[PDB]
């Protein structure tokens, strides 16, 4: 599944 | 060797408010799911039949991840517009891709992740999976920001555990197709150009996976002193096709042979005309 | 900001044989940005009801899409793909050659 | 016992666009910094002199955290509007507060964190600092969402390490103030009502910290029968003040005494008119 | 949505003594939501150039603010605080009593 | 110092 957390740039 | 990878894309629209966002997932060369906010159903949907037998918990959970992500990207978008002193009048693109790969031992091999703005490498997760790397003197801030927040930490978690665990599940739920190899249908075609030259075109159709090799050889020797090759393309039914041509002096046709390598073949194949 | 010219390829799912139903494909790739216009043509006429794959890209960040429709070849009918992109000075048209 | 705590507030402005956002930090009873987006200069600024000797790295870094946060809250705001089916026409509030406390041993004691929407407990970090808790049926989603994203994890990290480490630094950089105890200036005032009654008002001024106790008692025994007390209030110079009054029969004033307790006093203090 | 009426308290920094400079304070608290109007008055006139603390709140989520200005008491001059909030049917006014 | 990243409700 797609990662549960993305990145805040 | 197998892999599970996604490709997220976000595109700003000045006039149309909220930025376009799309996610697609793949296992090896097969797309299996996807999300698009401009679709009638702004939610995660299957793209492969072998997914259909999944519970609503799955689709709901995934739809969330996707939605949250679209938001963060919306932010990241404005954030970046800042870093570069750009106007809300132009359009911009932010892309993110990540994947985990399994080795022959059917165990973790490598993982990756990286962002890119307006088609240019921006930020990147390092091999060790514990540090980031600005790849644009602008990404600098974003680098430390992430290194302080320790974002790198769980990305590694996902990649190392979650990603793998699920990859396996997917392989099972889709063995029939995923693990099924489909060798290429071969053949050569003759196309006269001038009175002294013709064209030999080695074809390869309906194969899978996409990795393949075509090579033209004369009397045992090697060749490409007129070997035009086209980028492997999709058939549209899940399989691919590709061809390699070469110009030969008429009457010498027998001299040349096309070699074809593909995992679906017990051993390579040679054609002639 | 980086731009990349799309690479076009017009072809059929199976080898062409007149009177036999098939599928016409226009495969565009290696382009950036994503806004792009693709049109399938039949003797100059713009064919309608044409589907296309979901947007995606490759390791070098460039996109690729697949437009396609169902069709039945004929020795008289002529088919082509018409593509327009910002990197293009003017819409490029490449016609189908059943031999490629 | 000391503490480092912030209070973030975000208020939606229908029409005026972007929601108002404010952050303020405190060490014990002293506000030391703050952020406000409406402000002429939108960035983290000091509120206590002992902060002024800090590098630009600090202020820039903090200004970022703040800014990012205003963004996420902007999102959270719309998100919630969703969960509750509310219109963009009305105004709404989202608040978040977190703090870490040190014990007498000058080491970590407890930490906390919790959100609240339209003045009502919404979500809360549990004592163990590893799980969240919806405190509404709406927060149910937000609960799992966070539990999957593992937000709880680093919140605990911040609270347990970062928060502490910095708290210490602040104590040093401001020992001169944060550590100086300032006992209260005391006194009683007489205010006759009729020829038969009068009011005794026990005052306490310019003290710090704010924790204090005033007690009126007759003949050495406790009292309440006419004890009006006001909530401890700020002087405006960094110190506080408070007073307790009681109605008494003219002639019986000697029977009454006011007791005052404050950490700045070597021992309690007794006042009589 | 929860609302809470503000609690007002008008007073001086130091004990009042005519002719001596001091500070007048209006301390509002325990209110929600945050939109609020506070005004310091001198014989009905709205005093200007009045500062106020940064917005903040307490454990029960209610807000509290402090408005204040510099002033010099007199036996003739009368001061008050005028506050308006949504929970108020009409602006509430409480005048300064140097004894409280 | 503030908390680096807040929480996504």
């Amino acid at each position: 599944v797609m990662a549960p957390r993305t990145v805040l740039l | 060797s197998h892999s599970l990878k996604y490709f997220h894309t976000s595109v700003s629209r000045p006039g149309r408010g909220e930025p376009r966002f799309i996610s697609v997932g793949y296992v090896d060369d097969t797309q299996f799911v996807r999300f698009d906010n401009d679709a009638a159903s702004p939610r995660m949907v299957p793209r492969a039949p072998w997914m259909e037998q999944e519970g609503s918990e799955y689709w709901d959970r995934e739809t969330r991840s996707a939605r949250d992500t679209a938001q963060i990207f919306r932010v990241n978008l404005r954030t970046l517009r800042g870093y570069y002193n750009q106007s809300e009048a132009g359009s911009h693109t932010l892309q993110w891709m990540h994947g985990c790969e399994l080795g022959p031992d059917r165990r973790f091999l490598r993982g990756y992740e990286q962002f890119a703005y307006d088609g240019k490498d921006y930020l990147t997760l390092n091999e060790d999976l514990r540090s980031w790397t600005a790849v644009d003197t602008a990404a600098q801030i974003s680098e430390q920001k992430s290194n302080d927040a320790s974002e790198a930490e769980h990305q590694r978690a996902y990649l190392e555990d979650t990603c793998v665990e699920w990859l396996h599940k997917y392989l099972e739920k889709g063995k029939e197709t995923l693990l099924h190899l489909e060798p290429p249908k071969t053949h050569v075609t003759h196309h006269p150009i001038s009175d002294h030259e013709a064209t030999l075109r080695c074809w390869a159709l309906g194969f899978y996976p996409a990795e393949i090799t075509l090579t033209w050889q004369q009397d045992g020797e090697g060749h490409t002193q007129d070997t035009e090759l086209v980028e492997t393309r999709p058939a549209g039914d899940g399989t691919f096709q590709k061809w390699a041509a070469v110009v030969v002096p008429s009457g010498e046709e027998q001299r040349y042979t096309c070699h074809v390598q593909h995992e679906g073949l017990p051993e390579p194949v040679t054609l002639r005309w | 900001m980086i731009q990349r010219t799309p690479k076009i390829q017009v072809y059929s799912r199976h080898p062409a044989e007149n009177g036999k139903s098939n599928f016409l494909n226009c495969y565009v790739s290696g382009f950036h940005p994503s806004d792009i216009e693709v049109d399938l043509l039949k003797n100059g006429e713009r064919i309608e009801k044409v589907e296309h794959s979901d947007l995606s890209f490759s390791k070098d960040w460039s996109f690729y899409l697949l437009y396609y429709t169902e069709f039945t070849p004929t020795e008289k009918d002529e088919y082509a793909c018409r593509v327009n992109h910002v990197t293009l000075s003017q819409p490029k048209i490449v016609k189908w050659d059943r031999d490629m």
